[PDB]
């Protein structure tokens, strides 16, 4: 089957995949925390879309084809502390210093230390793949490790494979506060990556995903605990059609999903949303069918973006429906509805990309997916271009990039690779309209 | 009812159970390809072309998913697809396939292997037929040499690359050095007497040093070889 | 025509763990010994359900028969037919023959008595052994002596496992080999090589998986039944035991067979199931074939498998086949049919074949020989035990003998 | 089944066999403290090799096979603390005044005293066995109880039974420094015994056990709790075949593991090594398979003695497996290198003695042991020759042999017995070359 890659870049990065390879082996029926299943039994579902086949006893663990980079050792240690044997430990690469906002290091620093070791265990990945579909990244776009190191490797990855779709699940700088004091910088250092060198950037933003915990799965303080867990059931249900091979699953790879959702080169910034979004305390008699999850998965407050979806043009839409389904006709008639609802963009006559997967997920029943390929994904970045601006007028904070090894003139060309990417959106915004 | 008809029905069971086999382990590509090439010569043979190129076809792309990526078979899947080309009468797709065979070799370890020392005689012979001779020239040499360090000196192999520099210096009219090739030929090819060399490569090698002498105004040792080239003939009738 | 049997040593217990769950499933019974045909071949007849085979598991280190009579076929065997002693013919053939062998030969040969007066019509032993061992090898060899001179008008049929030529597996392995290759040429009527190199390579093409000695040994136990499935399925071209030391044997000393099955509910259309029972690389022993012409082969064809076809494919084969000079044109191959095939088959095949490369087994058993013994490499541990030297290197101008005599069947 | 005695000389091989019936209980499902198996339930594989029948509720203690012999009681009143109702206390003989590198005190003198209380338990243990077919002396060959006592109680043995193997698990004196003073002249004492008497003596080298327990188990410090478990693990791995009658488990007695192994009777001094010699901190992606096993079994530094396997003569050599396999034609083809790859001994056209048990060990899951008779082993007993003379040119220590009832006429053929043993090997090399 289709192998796919999960390589876990930064803090954010590996706390999402501490958090989605937490899942995606409870729900192939696999012990979280040994990598081995149950005993004599196989795993439900298709397992070596993500795992390796470990000792040939049949009880022994599946080592995931994921491997975990972070400068600091204190985020794998984490997880080697909550995995046990499951991870491959020679994937579990650590440093000391770390980055520190710092893209500089993890792209051309540290992190160029670690690439000649990081790349010698992606190459074991690959070489022990059937045959492998798809890379899907896991950073933010905000640090020094999973903005630099990712934008780095996945430079580093598609210049050696390039045959291969390279799906950066993202986690974009939240807009209500910044998490760095240089996030607007490291955003737009890792725009140049993730415009140029990935075949889609799948963004979360943690202010969307702080709201999707708080009103939806009605808690005080969302942690951050559960921000992985909204983002890992998202990268859980788009990885559910590349794991599964059911009753009537539309098995959709990552070029299968790419394909369908990156209309030209420029625009592959993809949001998401999750439905439904029905707190886990066994709301069995409000659970939702699927004339109105649809209709919760296209709320404002619904995807996992700060930008407001239903304000802007929706681009490209890949709606993944999984678990169980009565009703194929009362699906995609929804979507219709949805077809006059929403605004979608002449320039494209239709594009609703529907998967099924009759595998249910863990959390829910009858789980719905959302992939909209926004017009709004460039107002997120708007907002990112205008603060790297007034954090570059003044030239703000010191010497911190450019001493260890880049230039003004290229900080400028790669703001100008980010404005050629904001205005991306805005030549299919109003060509669109 | 026809024989040709019986061993094509035998021959394509014979692939079909390999095909199945593959299905059922599909590491056993090796094999496939073995059963093929015979269902392949037979399809020649009635000159459906087409449907042999099909079954090599086959077997590359089998060999081409392999997870383990095997160079050697690929190499030798590209030289039958070059050998079919040549019989087939398609001379610029032969060298082309050989060619890839080659490089696909070169990018490997396999430089100075059995099947590329191979290869590199049968393009050397395209070539000529090309009319590139200094192309023939060179492959031939390596060959040559390669077969020299896997094989004996004195071994049928270097013989033959012997023998088919020979006939290609002597068509370019370079009596001197196809002397030299055909008699290192000779040499080699009487020492070696069992079922690991026909008579009838040995009457080839008189008769081509025949024509050879008889270009070098040696007459008499050309009727020499051309009535040792007769009695060789002759005496494979019993 | 109820063939006795005979299970002695390691090899050979494991071998009847394999054969005694293929004789009830090719007689269709069940495992505890009950029905779920001639089956008064294999199988006593004590109740009306119940038919208890005839075999003897007798055995030294009695842990082999505890896998067996202690997880599923405990009900199956009688225990009146067994016998179980420690210590375990310390892989030494004389604690085997002497030392451990003459405690138990006394109810061995009681035992067998005991399942050949309940007989009405004996006619054979399928012995099941290795010529490795100790227990196998050596009480196999005593065995065979005391059932031959018990026994001298009936036919014994030693299906031996040859030393891997691979490596040993023991150390004073080809020692063991032609203290008992000695007794299986002296007593034994015709004898059937086995090898474990050829096993482990015949059943790693055979499964999908890296075998084991019970994956091996249905290799083994296909070719035990396939021998007497003419015998107890009757079909066409009966042939019994008589049959393969009238028609196997030329000579009073070339008495060991190698022994192919084909195909290796599996159905075979059966012009290359004859290219698949005589391929080479099925026949089930590291015979030389660059230096080998055969003597006389056989083919029992078992299941779905019409007589016409031979006139087609084994005249073909025996065309492919060599020969000796004198075994004629498109003699020298008997043939056999049952009309049943084994179960999880449709249609098997089988090739006993007298063949000079036998001897290439022979001549390695006495080229590991020739050292070991001049140097006493192990032998004071038979020194010790009751079996001199004088007693061994007789054993090896016998076997010295019989490697020089497939040599003058050239 | 076979049964099996363990007599245990001297502290070396009390602490050994301390952790020898620590191990083995352990693998038969038994509590190493109490002697009783789990209530109600029997005790995993044959346990009765080792083991009786004390009390006949299914929930009693299992008595092991064993008395323990030192002249001082401080080493088995530690073994009567930390072993609880699991030994008979009949068989754990002791003494006040101990030998203390003193041959013959061990061999004539306080070991005389109690060697009619001694051979009164032996008689006990084979009267109560069904039929024993081997008794593993463990001791030492450096000090005066174990290379003292296990001299006088092999020849105090065979020539009261004689038809029963006799292998004397022992511990040679480390080369690097010497435990006791009279060191090598014990040893001497003992190789009259440990090469007439015993019909095998497999050695053990503290120098050897030390690295590979430094560089393979990975810690700074070995101490003999960890000597006693890597010669333990090798003694519950030779004794694997004995007592475990499972799938197709190669039953190798230890006559039958001696006819294997001792080519004509003075050339018995058996070697031993271990596989996987991984560290016990769960290596699990790291766990070695059988064609590596092997390739780590014939080290210079893997085998347990202080000389260097590979630069001399196998002999005879035994492998025997011990776990769980998968690959039956993938054993014994890594051994077909090592036909190749080894220094073998024509004088013997092939020696692979091999023993599968499915049946796993405790610490490994495929574990592999191996029992090389090797040429090389004189060169350990060279040192010791040497180490003899220069002790014997200034005519070493004292009165205290002589004392004892000794004699020069005596010592003098013992060395040229131990000299007779040294050339038997040296017979065996340039003749086996
Ligand atoms: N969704 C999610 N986002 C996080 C988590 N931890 C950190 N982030 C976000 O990730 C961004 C950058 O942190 P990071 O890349 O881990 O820094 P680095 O390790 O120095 O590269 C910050 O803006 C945080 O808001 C987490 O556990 N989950
Ligand atoms: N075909 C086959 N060979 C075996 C089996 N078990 C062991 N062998 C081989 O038989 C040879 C002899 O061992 P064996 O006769 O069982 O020892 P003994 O019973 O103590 O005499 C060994 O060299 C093994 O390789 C088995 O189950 N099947
Ligand atoms: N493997 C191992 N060897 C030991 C241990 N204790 C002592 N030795 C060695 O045993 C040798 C002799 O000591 P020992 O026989 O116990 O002295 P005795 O009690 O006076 O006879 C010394 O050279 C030590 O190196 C142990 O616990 N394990």
């Amino acid at each position: 089957v289709n192998n796919t890659i999960v390589v876990s870049i930064g803090q954010a990065g590996n706390q999402i995949a501490a958090s989605f390879w937490k899942t995606v082996c409870l729900e192939h029926g696999i012990d979280p925390l040994t990598g081995q299943t149950a005993p004599g039994v196989a795993p439900r579902g298709n397992w070596s879309s993500f795992f390796s086949k470990l000792g040939e006893s049949s009880s022994g663990s599946y080592v995931p084809r994921a491997i975990m980079v972070d400068l600091e050792p204190s985020v794998i240690d984490n997880v080697k502390a909550t995995s046990g044997s499951l991870f491959n430990p020679a994937n579990l690469i650590s440093r000391t210093e770390g980055a520190g906002g710092n893209f500089a290091v993890g792209y051309l620093g540290a992190g160029r230390e670690v690439l000649p070791e990081v790349m010698s265990r992606l190459d074991y990945e690959i070489d022990k793949c059937d045959n492998v579909g798809g890379i899907i990244v896991l950073h933010a776009i905000g640090g020094g490790t999973g903005s630099g190191f990712g934008a780095l490797l996945i430079e580093s990855l598609k210049e050696k494979y390039g045959e291969i779709p390279v799906l950066s699940c993202a986690v974009l700088p939240s807009p209500q506060v910044s998490s760095v004091v240089t996030e607007p910088y490291n955003t737009v250092f890792a725009l140049n990556t993730l415009r140029r060198s990935a075949d889609a950037c799948l963004i979360f933003d943690n202010e969307a995903l702080f709201d999707l915990a708080h009103r939806k799965w009605n808690i005080e303080s969302p942690t951050v605990d559960d921000l992985n867990l909204l983002i890992t059931e998202a990268l859980a249900g788009i990885t559910a059609s590349m794991r599964f091979s059911g009753f009537l699953t539309v098995e959709i790879t990552l070029r299968e999903l790419l394909t369908n959702l990156v209309p030209q080169p420029s625009l592959h910034f993809l949001m998401c949303a999750f439905a439904p979004l029905t707190p886990p305390d066994r709301s069995k008699f409000e659970e939702l069918g699927i004339e109105e999850m649809i209709k919760s998965l296209f709320d404002n407050g619904s995807v996992f973006a700060a930008c407001s979806p239903m304000e802007g043009r929706f681009l490209s839409t890949a709606v993944l429906y999984r678990g169980i389904m009565e009703d194929k006709p009362l699906a995609d008639a929804a979507l219709a509805a949805m077809r006059e609802k929403l605004p979608l963009t002449y320039w494209i006559p239709t594009a609703f990309k529907i998967g099924y997967v009759e595998q249910p997920g863990i959390s829910h029943r009858k789980s719905m997916v959302l992939l909209a390929n926004n017009t709004e994904i460039a107002r997120v970045l708007d907002r990112i271009c205008h603060n790297f601006d007034k954090l570059w007028q003044r030239k703000a904070f010191a010497n911190w990039y450019l001493n260890e090894g880049m230039s003004e003139e290229q900080i400028n060309v790669l703001r100008a690779s980010a404005q050629e990417l904001v205005q991306s959106y805005q030549v299919a915004e109003e060509s669109g309209a | 009812d026809t024989a040709l008809e019986r061993q094509i029905a035998s021959a394509s069971r014979s692939v079909e159970e390999a095909r199945r086999l593959a299905y059922h382990d599909p590491i056993r590509v090796g094999a496939l390809v073995e059963q093929i090439s015979v269902l392949a010569d037979l399809r020649q043979k009635e000159g459906d072309f087409r449907k042999a190129e099909s079954l090599y076809r086959e077997a590359l792309f089998r060999a081409q998913e392999l997870r383990k990526q095997d160079p050697d078979l690929l190499t030798g899947i590209y030289s039958l697809l070059a050998h079919l080309y040549d019989r087939w009468g398609r001379m610029d797709k032969a060298a082309e396939f050989y060619e890839l065979a080659l490089k696909i070799s070169a990018e490997n370890g396999l430089e100075e292997s059995d099947k590329v020392a191979t290869i590199k005689n049968n393009l050397a012979m395209i070539f000529k037929q090309l009319r590139k001779f200094e192309r023939a020239e060179g492959y031939y040499c390596e060959a040559l040499e390669t077969f020299q360090r896997l094989d004996g000196e004195q071994s049928a192999r270097v013989a033959s690359v012997y023998n088919n520099l020979g006939v290609l210096y002597y068509s370019h009219m370079d009596v001197d050095r196809a002397q030299v090739m055909h008699e290192r030929a000779l040499a080699i090819r009487q020492n070696l007497h069992e079922g690991q060399m026909d008579p009838a490569d040995l009457s080839q090698t008189f008769i081509n040093l025949g024509a050879v002498y008889k270009a070098a105004g040696d007459f008499q040792k050309a009727e020499a070889c051309v009535d040792r080239a007769k009695r060789i003939r002759a005496a494979m009738n019993g | 025509r109820e063939i006795l049997s005979i299970h002695v040593g390691q090899c050979g217990n494991q071998i009847a763990d394999s054969f005694w769950r293929l004789a009830l499933r090719e007689h269709g019974l069940t495992e505890a010994g009950t029905l779920k045909s001639n089956m008064e071949v294999f199988f006593h007849k004590v109740r009306d359900g119940k038919y208890v085979p005839r075999a003897v598991l007798v055995d030294l280190e009695p842990g082999v028969i505890a896998r067996i009579e202690g997880g599923d076929m405990s009900q199956l065997f009688d225990e009146s037919s067994i016998v179980r002693k420690i210590p375990g013919a310390a892989n030494n053939w004389a604690r085997g023959y002497n030392v451990e062998g003459e405690k138990v030969i006394d109810q061995i040969m009681n035992v067998i008595d005991s399942a050949v007066e309940k007989t009405k019509g004996l006619q054979g032993f399928l012995m099941t052994h290795s010529i490795g061992g100790g227990s196998g090898s050596g009480l196999g060899s005593l065995i065979l002596e005391r059932l031959r001179q018990a026994y001298p008008k009936k036919r014994i049929f030693t299906f031996s496992v040859v030393p891997s030529p691979l490596i040993s597996d023991s150390a004073v392995e080809p020692y063991n080999a032609i203290l008992t290759l000695q007794r299986i040429l002296d007593n034994a009527d015709g004898a059937v090589l086995l090898d474990n190199e050829a096993l482990f390579r015949i059943a790693k093409a055979k499964l999908n998986r890296s075998p084991n000695y019970m994956d091996l040994n249905n290799i083994i136990a296909l070719i035990v039944s396939s021998v007497t499935a003419s015998l107890r399925f009757p079909g066409k071209l009966n042939t019994d035991l008589s049959e393969f030391v009238t028609n196997l044997v030329p000579f009073p000393g070339n008495h060991f067979l190698t022994a192919s099955f084909a195909p290796m509910q599996v159905r075979t259309n059966f012009p290359d199931l004859a290219r698949e029972t005589f391929a080479q690389d099925n026949f089930t022993a590291a015979i030389d074939w660059q230096q080998g012409v055969y003597l006389a082969a056989s083919a029992l064809f078992r299941g779905d498998v019409k007589a016409k076809d031979v006139d087609e494919n084994m005249a073909t084969i025996r065309k492919s086949l060599n020969y000796a000079s004198y075994m004629p044109a498109s003699g020298g191959l008997k043939l056999g049919y049952a009309e049943t095939a084994p179960e999880g088959f449709a249609s098997s095949g089988l090739a006993l074949v007298n063949h000079t490369g036998i001897a290439a087994v022979f001549e390695r058993l006495i080229a590991q020989f020739d050292i070991m013994f001049d140097n006493h490499a192990y032998t004071h541990w038979y020194e010790n035990a009751g079996v001199s030297r004088d007693m061994m290197a007789k054993a090896r101008n016998q076997i010295a003998t019989l490697a020089q005599s497939y040599r003058d069947a050239s």
